[PDB]
């Protein structure tokens, strides 16, 4: 053993595990993480299966399980910062103030899905940054304009070479919070291969609480995420999406 | 009928020829390894492009993340090709 | 309209690229394909920045009125937005690029057929 | 002209080192 | 330099 080369690569287990110290991992995710860590310890480090397992564990231990941004519930300064950036638009400001008040009454962070539609150049896309600043929520934007590949919303199975979880999980890893602000622009101009059937799994309070991704294959709770969708005209959005 | 045995002996001779071919391949590669590339040289090859560029912080984080896994994978994996080609576009 | 674009680039000493969007129908030409797909390449704009070796070239988008249907018109909205160019997202890179320094010149024979979201931008 | 003998010797040394490493690994596994 | 080229050609 001394003559042959030996390396203490077993430290990778606690290298992954330290990421969960400040997280609140649900039991079903923690079980999968434990099984994957047990599998990794047996694979030779040169194996392709070892690399796939390592990437899967890296994605699993980077999701901010239980992390929440410190939402600002102060009505006065939230209104002040909303009037700071945009003039007019009474309805949207009132909606945001009502959202803050309702979140303050129930004593917990709340998730909602709002759609802004109107003539071009009225400030639907720009206000998303102001709302994020008012709520202190992390902000993220991706456009579904011309979206014809479902893999952007749901990702690809990790069996394939170089699979990635997709836009939503990338956002969750980037913002490091489970309650960011999602701006989905041009929701009324989504294409077909059918991504319109994938958004229904995302923009639905009845099923987004256990959003299932093709790569992770473990449900995540997106019910507290605030979704904002921008459209030019309402009569072209799919009916199931307009319903929710 | 020892014809099958003679054929097996010819197959063993072919296996010995394959062994000699492997030895000759190693001999050729001994000199062919000059002026080639490796997993360590490619890292500085990608990093030298970033020397004269004002790279934003997020792009730097992505590049560091890809280089970190670059040294872990072997030189022949398909995922190694994928990440190498991704970095070739990202650092250019 | 097409010839003046090269003269403007020569006067400004900017790098020049010609993008003939007229008749195009594949959205993947603008926003590329994911890394997972074999043989994937970024969109045309990323190759423009790569070949011109500058972040502020002159991009000539010829025949915006002749774009196809059945839809790159919605993909252009993330490319011709006066303030969203700072975070243009290509599916291959999966990294926002700052296109606010790029001078976009668009050619159209008739105004009435350009969609309102593009005609107002 | 004579560089062939040096190249062959270096290649033989490298192959011998690789085979010694393989034999040591096999002995360790046993 | 020619010796290395000669060896490469022979290989
Ligand atoms: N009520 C407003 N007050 C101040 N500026 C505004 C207002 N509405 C729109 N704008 C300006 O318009 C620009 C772009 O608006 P945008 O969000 O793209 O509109 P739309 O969502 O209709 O495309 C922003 O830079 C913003 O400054
Ligand atoms: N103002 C001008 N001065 C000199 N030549 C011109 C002028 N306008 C157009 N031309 C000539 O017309 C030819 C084709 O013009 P083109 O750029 O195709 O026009 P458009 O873009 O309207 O189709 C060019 O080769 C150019 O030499
Ligand atoms: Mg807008
Ligand atoms: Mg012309």
């Amino acid at each position: 053993e001394l003559g042959l080369e030996k390396d203490d690569k077993d430290a990778i287990e606690e290298k992954f595990r330290e990421r969960l110290k400040e997280l609140v991992v649900p039991k079903h995710v923690m079980d999968v993480v434990d099984e994957e860590l047990s599998k990794l310890g047996l694979l030779d480090n040169h194996s392709s299966e070892f690399n796939v397992t390592r990437n899967y564990l890296d994605w699993l231990t980077s999701i901010p399980w239980g992390k929440y941004s410190n939402e600002n519930l102060d009505l006065a300064r939230a209104q002040a910062v909303l009037e700071e950036d945009h003039y007019g638009m009474e309805d949207v400001k009132k909606r945001i103030l009502e959202f803050i008040a309702v979140s303050q009454l129930r004593g917990s962070t709340q998730g909602k899905i709002l759609c802004f539609y109107g003539p071009p150049g009225v400030g639907k896309t720009s206000i998303a940054r102001s709302i994020a600043r008012a709520l202190n929520r992390e902000y993220f934007r991706f456009s579904v304009g011309g979206m014809t590949d479902v893999a952007e919303i749901k990702g690809h199975r990790r069996t394939y070479v170089g699979a990635m979880p997709g836009k939503i999980i990338q956002c969750l890893k980037k913002t490091k919070t489970e309650n960011p602000l999602i701006l989905i622009d041009e929701v009324d101009k989504i294409g077909r291969g059918d991504p319109s059937s994938a958004l229904l799994e995302l923009l639905d309070p009845e099923q987004n609480a256990n959003f299932l991704d093709h790569y992770l294959d473990v449900p995540v709770d997106l019910s507290k995420v605030l979704f904002i969708c921008t459209a030019n005209v309402t009569d072209t959005i799919p009916e199931p999406l307009r319903d929710r | 009928q020892q014809r099958l045995g003679r054929e097996v002996e010819e197959k063993i001779k072919q296996t010995h020829r394959k062994y000699l071919l492997q030895e000759q391949l190693k001999i050729i590669k001994k000199e062919l390894g000059l002026e080639k590339d490796d997993k360590d040289a490619i890292e500085e090859k990608f990093r030298e492009r970033l020397k004269e560029l004002v790279v934003p912080k997020h792009v730097m984080d992505v590049v560091d993340e890809e280089l970190s896994k670059l040294g872990l994978l072997d030189n022949h994996s398909s995922e190694f090709n994928v990440t190498r080609n991704y970095l070739d576009w990202l650092t250019s």
